[PDB]
C-alpha cells in the first residue's frame, strides 16, 4: 500500500508569509504529483501538476518541487484566500493515493467571544419541543468552552455545538451551541444561563436570560 | 507453506503502474534494446548476451527474483566475465551501458506490475485441464512474449497486449504435453 | 471550458445499489488518452480515489472496493456512470468526478505526458447518503432580536433549521442581498437521526424594526423551500 504522508496537518501563519507543506511517498513515483486546493464546501483545485508545473491560470505565489519520494508545495506571500486544506496525489501507481491534507489557519490577536442567547420559539414551544441557542460570535483560536446551566444545575450530554470556518473577512471563529429539551421539561425551570469560557476572557462570562420576561 | 501463498504474498505487495507509467516503460525497454544493439556492435557481435547479464545485474535488486516460467541462467561466472568486458569502454560506451541498465530495469518492474494480472487470468481457468500454480508458468510466460514484442508506436496498450499473450500462451499450453 | 457534474440519488438505502452519474461538456472521451476518475470524500475526512475510465475503455477500480464498482462511458453523451452495490453507512460522502488530461502527443504517438499528472477539473459534487431512516423536510424557526441578543453596537438574529434528512440544506439572506456579517453553521446529526443547523446574521441595532430580515431555506432532497421573516420579540409593547 503506498502512503502518501503529508506535513504539516495543520499550521497557523499571517498574510504575506511563506509556507512549505511536504509530501512524503512510501515509494518512488517519480514526477507523477499533484497538489491541489480545497476551500471548504467546494472541490478541490489544481494548483501544481507533474509535481512542479504551475497549473495555467493559478496565482503565481505558488510552486511546487521534488521528485521520487519528497515533494513540496510553498506559497510566496499568503494571502487571505490561501486558507484552507491542501492534498497531493499520486498518478504513477494504482490506485491514484491521496495525502492525508493539510489545514492551513490565519494568526490574529486573541479575539473575545460576544456571547447572545435565544430562547425557544412560541412556534416551537407549540410543537412539543424547545431549543435554547447560545451564540459566540468571533473569537480566537477555537479553544473555548460552552457550559449550559439551568436553574443552576449543570447540563451534558442534551447539548450539540458546531464551529464556522475562520472567515476570510474577519479572520475569527464563531460557535453555536444548541440546548434542547421537551415541552413540557422546559416548562419547569426559570433561569436558563451559558457559561462561556475563552482566552479573551479575564473571567466566564454568563449571558443568560429568565423564562418570565424573556 | 505451500507458494500458492508464498508467491502470492510476494506479488500481493506489488503496485500496479499507472496509464502513462507503464507507456513509458514500455518505452524505455525499447531504448533499452537500442542500445544494447550499440553495446553489441562494439563488443563484438550480437545482442542477447548482454540483455541477460544486464538483466542479471539488474535483477540482483528485484523485489520478486523467483518468476515460473523464465530461465534464469545465472551462470555465476559469467558475471564477472562479461561485466568486467563491458565497464572498461570509451567515455561513450558508458552512457550507453547507462542507458541499457534502464531500459532493462523498466522490463522488470513492467513484468512485476503484471504479474497478479497473470494470477486473475490463469484463476479463470481453475477446475479444468489445469491447476493453479501449473497455468502461472504458462502465463508468466506469455507476459514476457509481450513485454518483448510490444512496441508503443504502434498504437496498442500495454494491459491489453499483454492479455493477449498471457491467455494465448495458456490456450497453446492446454493441449498439454 | 470544461464542465463537469454529477447527479444521482441523495439517499440510498444499505445493502442497496448506488448510481452515480458525471455529466460533463469541453471536452469529449473520444479525445486522446483523455480519463474521466470518481473521488469520493466522507463527512469530515480526506479524499479517497475510487475508479477511473479511458477513451479506449481501459479502467481501473480502488483494491479496496472493486468487487463493488462498475464504471462505465456513453462517449456519445458525454456521460460517465459508476455503479457502487452492497452499499453500506461508510459509504457516506461527497461524490466527485474530475477530469484527466491526456498526454500531448505528435498525433498519435505519445512525447509530453506531463499534463497528464494531475486531475485537472472536478465537478462540484454531489452529496450522498446512506441511511435507513427516510426523507423529511426541515421546520424553520425564528431567532429572534432582544436585549440579550443585541448586546454592544449591533444586534443579531438568525433562523434554527431543525429536523431534516438528509443532507444538505442551503441557507441564504434576503435572497442573496445579505451577506455581510452571516455565519452559517455545520448541521449537527441529533439524537432522533434527523440533522439541525442555525444560520445567524448580526446587524446594526438600529434598524431592526426598519429593515426586513428573511431567511431563505432549500432542502432539495425533499423538494421544501421555506421563507422566514425574523423579526424581533414582541417584548416592548
Ligand atoms: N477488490 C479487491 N481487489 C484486490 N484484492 C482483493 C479485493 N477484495 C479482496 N481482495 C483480496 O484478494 C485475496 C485473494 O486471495 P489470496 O490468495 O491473496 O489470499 P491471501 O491474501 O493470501 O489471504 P491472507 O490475507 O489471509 O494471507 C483475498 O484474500 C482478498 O482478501
Amino acid at each position: 500500500a503506498l502512503q502518501l504522508t503529508q506535513s504539516p496537518s495543520s499550521l497557523s501563519a499571517s498574510v504575506g508569509d511563506r509556507i512549505t507543506i511536504t509530501c512524503r511517498a512510501s515509494q518512488g513515483v517519480t514526477s507523477a504529483l499533484a497538489w491541489y486546493r480545497q476551500k471548504p464546501g467546494s472541490p478541490p483545485q489544481l494548483l501544481i501538476y507533474d509535481a512542479s508545473s504551475l497549473e495555467s491560470g493559478v496565482p503565481s505565489r505558488f510552486s511546487g518541487s521534488g521528485s521520487g519520494t519528497e515533494f513540496t508545495l510553498t506559497i510566496s506571500t499568503l494571502r487571505p484566500e490561501d486558507f484552507a486544506t491542501y492534498y497531493c496525489q499520486q498518478l504513477h501507481f494504482y490506485p491514484h493515493t491521496f495525502g492525508g491534507g493539510t489545514r492551513v489557519d490565519v494568526r490574529r490577536t486573541v479575539a473575545a467571544p460576544s456571547v447572545f442567547i435565544f430562547p425557544p420559539s412560541d412556534e416551537q414551544l407549540k410543537s412539543g419541543t424547545a431549543s435554547v441557542v447560545c451564540l459566540l460570535n468571533n473569537f480566537y483560536p477555537r479553544e473555548a468552552k460552552v457550559q449550559w446551566k439551568v436553574d443552576n444545575a449543570l447540563q451534558s450530554g442534551n447539548s450539540q455545538e458546531s464551529v464556522t470556518e475562520q472567515d476570510s473577512k474577519d479572520s475569527t471563529y464563531s460557535l453555536s451551541s444548541t440546548l434542547t429539551l421537551s415541552k413540557a421539561d422546559y416548562e419547569k425551570h426559570k433561569v436558563y444561563a451559558c457559561e462561556v469560557t475563552h482566552q479573551g476572557l479575564s473571567s466566564p462570562v454568563t449571558k443568560s436570560f429568565n423564562r418570565g420576561e424573556c | 507453506s505451500d507458494p500458492v501463498r508464498q508467491y502470492l504474498h510476494e506479488i500481493g505487495e506489488v503496485l500496479e503502474l499507472d496509464k502513462w507509467a507503464e507507456l513509458g516503460a514500455a518505452a524505455k525497454v525499447e531504448e533499452g534494446m537500442e542500445a544494447i544493439k550499440k553495446l553489441s556492435e562494439a563488443t563484438g557481435l550480437d545482442q542477447e548476451l548482454i540483455r541477460e547479464v544486464v538483466r542479471a545485474k539488474i535483477l540482483g535488486t528485484a523485489a520478486i527474483q523467483k518468476i515460473p516460467g523464465l530461465k534464469e541462467k545465472p551462470d555465476p561466472k559469467t558475471v564477472e566475465e562479461v561485466d568486467g568486458k563491458l565497464k572498461s569502454l570509451p567515455k561513450e560506451l558508458k552512457r550507453y551501458l547507462h542507458i541499457a541498465r534502464e531500459g532493462e530495469a523498466a522490463r522488470q518492474h513492467l513484468i512485476e506490475a503484471n504479474l497478479r494480472l497473470v494470477v486473475s487470468i490463469a484463476k479463470k481457468y481453475t477446475g479444468r485441464g489445469l491447476s493453479f500454480l501449473d497455468l502461472i508458468q504458462e502465463g508468466n510466460q506469455g507476459l514476457i512474449r509481450a513485454v518483448e514484442k510490444f512496441e508503443y508506436k504502434r498504437g496498442f496498450a500495454f494491459s491489453t497486449y499483454a492479455t493477449w499473450w498471457i491467455r494465448q500462451a495458456i490456450n497453446r499450453a492446454i493441449a498439454d504435453q | 471550458r470544461i464542465t463537469l457534474k454529477e447527479s444521482g440519488p441523495p439517499l440510498v438505502k444499505p445493502t442497496q445499489t448506488l448510481t452515480l452519474t458525471c455529466s460533463f461538456s469541453g471536452f469529449s472521451l473520444s479525445d486522446f488518452g483523455v480519463g474521466v476518475g470518481w473521488i469520493r470524500q466522507p463527512p469530515g475526512k480526506a479524499l479517497e480515489w475510487l475508479a477511473i475510465i479511458y477513451s479506449d475503455d481501459d479502467k481501473r477500480y480502488s483494491p479496496s472496493l472493486n468487487t463493488r464498482l462498475t464504471i462505465t462511458k456513453d462517449t456519445s453523451k458525454n456521460q460517465v456512470v459508476l455503479v457502487m452495490t452492497r452499499v453500506s453507512p461508510v459509504d457516506t460522502a461527497t461524490y466527485f468526478c474530475a477530469h484527466r488530461r491526456g498526454p500531448t502527443t505528435l498525433f498519435g504517438v505519445p512525447i509530453a505526458r506531463g499534463p497528464v499528472n494531475a486531475m485537472d477539473v472536478w465537478g462540484q459534487g454531489i452529496t450522498v447518503t446512506i441511511s435507513s431512516t427516510s426523507t423529511k423536510g426541515p421546520s424553520v424557526f425564528p431567532l429572534a432580536p432582544s436585549s440579550k441578543s443585541t448586546s454592544g453596537g449591533t444586534a443579531a438574529l438568525g433562523c434554527l433549521v431543525k429536523d431534516y434528512f438528509p443532507e444538505p440544506v442551503t441557507v441564504s439572506w434576503n435572497s442573496g442581498a445579505l451577506t455581510s456579517g452571516v455565519h452559517t453553521f455545520p448541521a449537527v446529526l441529533q439524537s432522533s437521526g434527523l440533522y439541525s443547523l442555525s444560520s445567524v446574521v448580526t446587524v446594526p441595532s438600529s434598524s431592526l424594526g426598519t429593515q426586513t430580515y428573511i431567511c431563505n431555506v432549500n432542502h432539495k432532497p425533499s423538494n421544501t423551500k421555506v421563507d422566514k421573516k425574523v423579526e424581533p420579540k414582541s417584548c416592548d409593547k
